[PDB]
């Protein structure tokens, strides 16, 4: 899956600048903080979980 | 006191379950000090003996070469600048003038950091491994250590007895000498200053102007 | 409201830290048959 | 003391000759496919590499079998050497190093009309090699030709290898047509029995990957027109824009929609 | 498991032929790494025994009080004058003196010759019971002068002979560890100049950005 | 005789008064052990395979060292940083590392990728030397010969000798050059080649005593 | 504003922990019961009867 959006023409971003397009993903997001958050984060309403 | 079972030890009167069973009170300064063990083998125990006795001789000389200087600057008996500092002392070799033993012109005035250099290879060089040669044409004793002969002109060593408490005397001598000269060496690397203005200052206000004054001298920075 | 939520997360982490290592003491251990 | 021993540690040499020799050898299909009383007889698992595979019957005798590994061995060694040197002089190029006649279905021309190659001591300096393309041609065939007639005569001149130091001509007698040794195993790898029996079984596997390898190179070559190392980059690059069937494609295909 | 022949070795399924004759299994932690062949001598084998369990107990005491104060400052309430373990020192020079807890009313130290007395008198006394292997009036005559236990095992935690084995050499292998962490508290101060947890919590910030090779490494040469 | 035995040279010339334990039967005894740290048979043993391991990789150093920066001041090639205390640095340049500065060879870009294959492939080669391996087991732990005696210069006892002795003169000196660019590098800040220039250029005005020596106390360099 | 809250919800905080404090206390209490359950295990094994080796364990 990261080799199909890193290197084999990509994945399609409804988030993409200019409207949703496929998208290489270039800096993919491999911060402690940030995975760790989505994991233990609540299940509840604004935070949703993962 | 000073040799056999009941001599002084390191610990003072805590110290007879500290003592190694291989210091046995037979050299000069066995106060039974080896928690490391460095000296278990008798072979490594005799070359470390003398190592030290060695080193202790080097620091009397060098305690005394490195106050000698500033004492005779401080009272006025000479003039050296800069030199008169021992850890200075060195680049004194390369002032215009030359280094001038106690500041006369008229005496050693060398210029030449090579020719200073190359004599002590050759001289300390032959001195040296007469020593570790164990003969030479003066005239010694059998223990490479303690010479005698040639080296005691006056016979301070021909009565035994005293000998062997002379003997703790040199090494108990040189062991002070050997902490305060690292004493030289750090207070030098930390105060910067001389070892008698070190001194001045501890006098001045012992309160305040102690080590823990440069305590924060070296914190890492980010 | 934070003394009350330390109070809830303190009580809440000492029954589920029961639960957890109550069934890690040898729990298929505890029946009846042989 | 031995000259062979383990990878991964102390009792880490674990040879299963077992797998690649004697009745229980693997075969080119598996156990629920094919018995292994329909292998030819011919293949009795005593030869590196016996997958019990011989379809058309081609091998029918001992001297059949015998004259024909010693073609396998040779086309298989060669193919390692092409295959090898096929692809690295074009990798070469493509990432910067300047090598004249990347691909290798392109040096010769290289060479005509009085043009030069440049030979690359990979790890260190680079030759701008001046062997003109007449000099080359007589050098190489006289060379290839020595070395195949010492070959097929089984006989040689006096010289020096290292693991061997100086030798005569009586090396030469006694050597394997296939495995002579000697001279030719310098590094000594050869010594211990089971090793030499297990590295056998990784020549020709390594032997015969290679030839099927080339035989791709040649192929693709003739088809795509490009570099074997150009085929390899592109597909990684774009393996679904990039295979056989967009090249046959060869057209700009219409949007189904 | 941890004693005798097919104990565990340092360099894995390699450690065989360095495994030197002296070292059996007989004592906690024995991986068989002498491969400078300093403790070829049993006196000094011994000796350096002592001298590592010392070095690891103070290592472990270390470790834990080098980043427990900077732990409680950032994860608590706690005002300590310098949190990071190698600014705590110069606390005492401060016009408050050295508060614990960063509370006035705690130790509220403001001298530094008068708490090195007390240590040296303190640890000096300390220090001599355990080398003489006596305390004031015999009080460990005949324990262990590296594994006491008695007055030092209230829990007794240690009665059993087998478990005392054990927790041997949890303890100097709990201890090594610190040791080797201790090493990494010194040079990341000299080198990041922050305490160890500023340097943990920048790991975990980004790691690929913030480490020692894409911060520091080149500029120490 | 010449270089084993009663008769071998020693390191103090004429003077010579060889310990009762050097009696010159391994390579590079000239008596040399004023300080006694090899009188223990098993700990000299030790010491003289590390003495061995240290010359070979100081003489794979030495010659590594200078290697690429005399390739760039004679301008045969281009190196992101050719001095070797920079060496390391390079890894963080932009287009990575890059040997000889060609971008074909070898173009690494990831530290990571360096340190870990450095540790499997250092780790189980360090692993074959001590405990034997691919290459052989049971052979001489400081000459094992065979794979890695391919020439057989080694094959003549007698030669085999004088040539160890060698290994370990040519060793011990590359140990010391290397003290040497270690220290000069930290005091010059300057490759060991540029130094050799610079006292070729003018010995009288670069040489250390004059150019730091007097500046090394009280003053910066 | 008017009044004071924990102002915690909807921010997806790790394990809803909006202050230090919560850390240790889940930490502290987690800590307690696993040291009171680990001096413990050896003695609830020993009811088995069995040796927990590598065959210990409901097994069919
Ligand atoms: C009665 C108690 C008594 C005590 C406690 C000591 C203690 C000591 N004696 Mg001793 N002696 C004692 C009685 C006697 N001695 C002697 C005769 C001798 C001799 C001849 C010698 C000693 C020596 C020593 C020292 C051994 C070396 C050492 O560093 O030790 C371990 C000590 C420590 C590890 C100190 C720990 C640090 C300390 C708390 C200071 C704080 C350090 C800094 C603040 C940290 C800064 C960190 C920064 C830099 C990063 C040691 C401190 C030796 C010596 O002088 O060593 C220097 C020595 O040569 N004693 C006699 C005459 C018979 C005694 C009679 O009672
Ligand atoms: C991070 C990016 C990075 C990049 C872009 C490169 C790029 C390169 N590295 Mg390098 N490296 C990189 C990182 C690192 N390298 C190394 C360690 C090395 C070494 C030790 C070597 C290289 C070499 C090379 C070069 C090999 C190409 C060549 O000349 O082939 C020429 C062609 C060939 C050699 C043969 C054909 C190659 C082609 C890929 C065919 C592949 C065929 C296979 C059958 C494919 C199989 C696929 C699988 C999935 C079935 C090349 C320019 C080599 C070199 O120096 O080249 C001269 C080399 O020997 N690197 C490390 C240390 C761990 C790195 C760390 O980051
Ligand atoms: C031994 C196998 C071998 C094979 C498979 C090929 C294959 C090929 N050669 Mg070649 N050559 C081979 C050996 C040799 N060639 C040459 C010298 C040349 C030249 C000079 C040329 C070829 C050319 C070619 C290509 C066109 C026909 C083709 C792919 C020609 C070509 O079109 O190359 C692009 C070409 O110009 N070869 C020499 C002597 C140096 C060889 C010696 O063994
Ligand atoms: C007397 C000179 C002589 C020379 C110069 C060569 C040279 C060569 N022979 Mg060769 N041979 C010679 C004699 C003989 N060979 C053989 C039997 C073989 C075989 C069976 C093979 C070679 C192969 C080779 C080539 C690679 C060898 C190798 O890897 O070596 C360095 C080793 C490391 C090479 C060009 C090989 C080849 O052509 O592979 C493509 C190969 O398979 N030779 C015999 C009979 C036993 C010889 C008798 O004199
Ligand atoms: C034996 C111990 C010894 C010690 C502890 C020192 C210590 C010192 N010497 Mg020194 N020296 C020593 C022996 C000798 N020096 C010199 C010749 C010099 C010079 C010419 C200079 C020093 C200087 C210095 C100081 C700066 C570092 C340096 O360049 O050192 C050099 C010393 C040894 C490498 C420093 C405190 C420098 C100084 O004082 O400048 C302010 C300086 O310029 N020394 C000679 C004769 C060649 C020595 C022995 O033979
Ligand atoms: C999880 C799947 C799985 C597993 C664990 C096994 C396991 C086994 N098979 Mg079997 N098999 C499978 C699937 C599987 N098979 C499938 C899908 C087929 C149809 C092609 C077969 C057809 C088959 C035959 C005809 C025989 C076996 C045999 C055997 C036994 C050993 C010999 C052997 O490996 O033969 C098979 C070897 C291969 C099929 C070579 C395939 C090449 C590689 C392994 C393919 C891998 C491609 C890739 C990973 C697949 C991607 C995933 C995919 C789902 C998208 C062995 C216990 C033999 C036996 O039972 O002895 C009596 C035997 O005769 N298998
Ligand atoms: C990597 C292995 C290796 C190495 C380093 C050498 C090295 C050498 N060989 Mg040798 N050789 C080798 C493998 C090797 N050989 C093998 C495997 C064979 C068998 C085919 C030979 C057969 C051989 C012969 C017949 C001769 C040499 C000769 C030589 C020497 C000169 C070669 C020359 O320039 O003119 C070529 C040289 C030192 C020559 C020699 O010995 O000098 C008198 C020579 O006569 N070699
Ligand atoms: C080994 C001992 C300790 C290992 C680290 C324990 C966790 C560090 C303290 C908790 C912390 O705040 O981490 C802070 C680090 C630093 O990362 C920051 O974290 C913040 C709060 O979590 C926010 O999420 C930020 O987005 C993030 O940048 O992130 C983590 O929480 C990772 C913790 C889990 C991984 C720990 C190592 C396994
Ligand atoms: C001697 C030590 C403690 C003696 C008993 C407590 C005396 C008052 C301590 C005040 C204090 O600073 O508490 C420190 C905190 C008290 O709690 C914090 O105190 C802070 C001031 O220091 C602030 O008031 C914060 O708001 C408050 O949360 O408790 C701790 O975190 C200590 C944890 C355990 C430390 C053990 C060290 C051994
Ligand atoms: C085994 C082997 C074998 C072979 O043969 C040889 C060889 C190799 C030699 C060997 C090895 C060895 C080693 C490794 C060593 C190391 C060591 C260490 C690191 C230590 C530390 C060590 C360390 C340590 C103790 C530490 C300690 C610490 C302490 C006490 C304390 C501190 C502190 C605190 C709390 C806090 C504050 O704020 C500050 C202070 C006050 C400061």
């Amino acid at each position: 899956l990261v080799w199909k959006a890193m290197y084999f023409g990509g994945i399609y971003d409804t988030w993409a600048p200019g409207g949703g397009d496929v998208r290489i993903i270039t800096n993919p997001t491999v911060s402690p903080g940030v995975i760790f958050g989505y994991l233990f984060r609540s299940p509840f309403g604004g935070d949703g979980w993962i | 006191e000073f040799y056999g079972p009941d001599r002084a030890k390191w610990l003072g009167p805590f110290s007879e379950g500290s003592v190694p069973s291989y210091l046995k009170g037979e050299f000069p300064g066995d106060y039974g000090w080896d928690t490391a063990g460095l000296s278990a083998d008798p072979e490594t125990f005799a070359r470390y003996r003398e190592i030290e006795v060695i080193h202790a001789r080097w620091a009397m000389l060098g305690a005394l070469g490195c106050l000698t200087p500033e004492l005779l600057q401080n009272n006025g008996a000479a003039d050296f600048g800069e030199a008169a500092v021992w850890f200075k002392a060195g680049a004194s070799i390369f002032n215009e003038d030359g280094l001038n033993y106690l500041g006369n012109p008229s005496l050693i005035h060398a210029q030449s950091i090579v020719a200073v250099l190359l004599t002590q290879l050759v001289i300390m060089g032959a001195a040296e491994a007469y020593r570790y040669s164990g003969e030479g044409p003066v005239e010694t004793s059998g223990d490479s250590l303690y010479p005698g002969g040639f080296f005691d002109p006056l016979g301070l060593a021909d009565d035994p007895d005293t000998l062997a408490e002379l003997k703790v005397k040199e090494i108990k001598n040189g062991r002070l000498a050997m902490f305060s000269m690292f004493g030289f060496f750090v207070q030098g690397l930390v105060t910067g200053k001389s070892p008698l203005e070190n001194l001045a200052d501890h006098l001045a206000e012992p309160s305040v102007n102690n080590g823990f004054a440069s305590a924060t001298k070296f914190l890492p920075l980010p | 409201m934070l003394t009350l939520k330390i109070f809830v997360y303190t009580v809440v982490t000492f029954f589920v830290s029961l639960f957890i290592f109550g069934f890690l003491s040898n729990d298929p251990g505890r029946n009846p048959g042989q | 003391v031995s000259r062979s021993g383990g990878w991964l540690g102390s009792d880490s040499q674990n040879i299963n000759l077992d797998k690649w020799y004697g009745p229980d050898r693997v075969l080119y299909l598996p156990g629920g496919l094919l018995a292994r009383d329909e292998i030819n007889p011919v293949l009795n698992g005593t030869l590196p590499g016996d997958y019990g595979y011989d379809p058309l019957g081609l091998a029918k005798d001992a001297e059949t079998l015998a004259k024909y590994r010693a073609n396998e061995l040779l086309h298989a060694r060669w193919a390692m050497l092409a295959a090898a040197g096929a692809i690295i002089p074009e990798g070469l190029a493509a990432n910067g190093a300047d090598v004249k006649g990347a691909t290798w279905f392109e040096t010769g021309a290289a060479m005509l009309n009085g043009g030069t190659l440049n030979w690359f001591a990979v790890p260190f300096v680079n030759f701008n090699n001046p062997l003109p393309l007449f000099a080359v041609v007589a050098i190489n065939v006289a060379l290839m030709a020595a070395a195949e007639n010492y070959r097929r005569t089984e006989d040689g001149p006096a010289g020096y290898a290292p693991g061997v130091g100086k030798f005569d001509e009586s090396v030469y007698s006694n050597m394997d047509n296939l495995y002579p040794g000697g001279p030719f195993d310098p590094l000594g790898l050869a010594d211990d029995p089971e090793v030499l029996a297990e590295l056998k079984v990784k020549e020709i596997k390594n032997g015969r990957l290679a030839m099927v390898s080339f035989l791709g190179f040649a192929v693709q070559a003739a088809v795509t027109g490009e570099g074997p190392y150009a085929n390899w980059s592109k597909h990684v690059a774009d393996p679904f824009g990039y295979n056989l069937l967009t090249i046959l494609s060869s057209e700009d295909r219409a949007a189904v929609l | 498991v941890w004693y005798g022949p097919d104990r565990p070795k340092f360099l894995g399924p390699f450690s065989d032929g360095l495994v030197p004759a002296y070292l059996t299994g007989e004592f906690p932690g024995d991986y068989g790494w002498d491969t400078s062949g300093l403790s070829a001598d049993p006196e000094t084998f011994k000796k350096y025994r002592t001298i590592e369990v010392i070095h690891a107990r103070w290592a472990m005491l270390g470790a834990l009080g080098c980043i427990f104060p900077e732990v409680l400052e950032k994860y608590s309430g706690v005002q300590f004058g310098e949190a990071v373990w190698f600014k705590a020192g110069a606390q005492i020079f401060a016009d408050g003196g050295l508060n614990y807890l960063g509370n006035s009313g705690l130790v509220h130290a403001q001298s530094i010759v008068a708490t090195l007395v007390v240590q040296v008198l303190l640890m000096g006394a300390v220090e001599i019971y355990r080398a003489n292997g006596e305390g004031p009036n015999g009080f460990g005559e005949g324990q262990d002068t590296l594994y006491p236990g008695g007055a030092f095992d209230p829990l007794g935690l240690a009665d059993d002979p087998d478990t005392l084995a054990e927790l041997k050499v949890k303890e100097i292998k709990n201890g090594r560890l610190a040791m080797l962490s201790m090493l990494g508290f010194f040079v990341q101060a000299i080198v990041t100049g922050k305490g160890p947890l500023d340097n943990l919590l920048q790991h975990l910030e980004e790691p690929g950005e913030f480490n020692f090779y894409a911060l520091y490494a080149n500029s120490l040469a | 005789v010449e270089w084993y035995g009663p008769n071998r040279p020693q390191f103090l010339g004429p003077f010579s008064n060889p310990p009762s334990y050097l009696k010159g039967e391994f390579p590079g005894d000239y008596g040399w052990d004023t300080a006694g740290l090899s009188a223990d048979p098993e700990t000299f043993a030790r010491y003289r395979e590390l003495e061995v391991i240290h010359a070979r990789w100081a003489m794979l150093g030495a010659l590594g060292c200078v290697t690429p920066e005399l390739l760039q001041r004679n301008g045969v090639a281009n190196f992101g940083e050719a001095v070797w205390f920079k060496a390391g640095a390079q890894i963080f340049q932009e287009g990575g590392l890059d040997y000889l500065g060609n971008p074909s060879l070898i173009h690494a870009q990831s530290i990571v990728a360096i340190l870990l294959t450095q540790l499997v492939l250092m780790g189980l080669i360090e692993g074959y030397r001590v405990n034997g391996g691919p290459a052989g087991e049971g052979l001489d732990a400081l000459y094992p010969g065979e794979a890695f005696d391919p020439l057989g210069l080694a094959d003549d006892p007698d030669t085999f000798a004088e040539l160890k002795v060698k290994e370990l003169k040519n060793g011990r000196l590359a140990m010391v050059s290397m003290l040497g660019f270690g220290v000069q590098g930290l005091i010059t800040r300057k490759g060991p080649i540029e130094n050799l220039a610079d006292h070729l250029a003018a010995p009288d005005a670069t040489n250390f005593w004059v150019d730091y020596a007097p500046k090394s106390a009280g003053i910066g360099y | 504003l008017v009044d004071d809250r924990l102002a915690g919800e909807g921010t997806g905080k790790i394990l809803g922990i909006n202050d230090p404090s919560l850390f240790w206390a889940i930490t502290i209490v987690f800590t307690i019961v696993w040291g009171v359950f680990y001096v413990s295990t050896r003695e609830i094994d020993a009811a088995s009867d069995r040796e927990n080796d590598d065959d210990f364990g409901l097994t069919l």
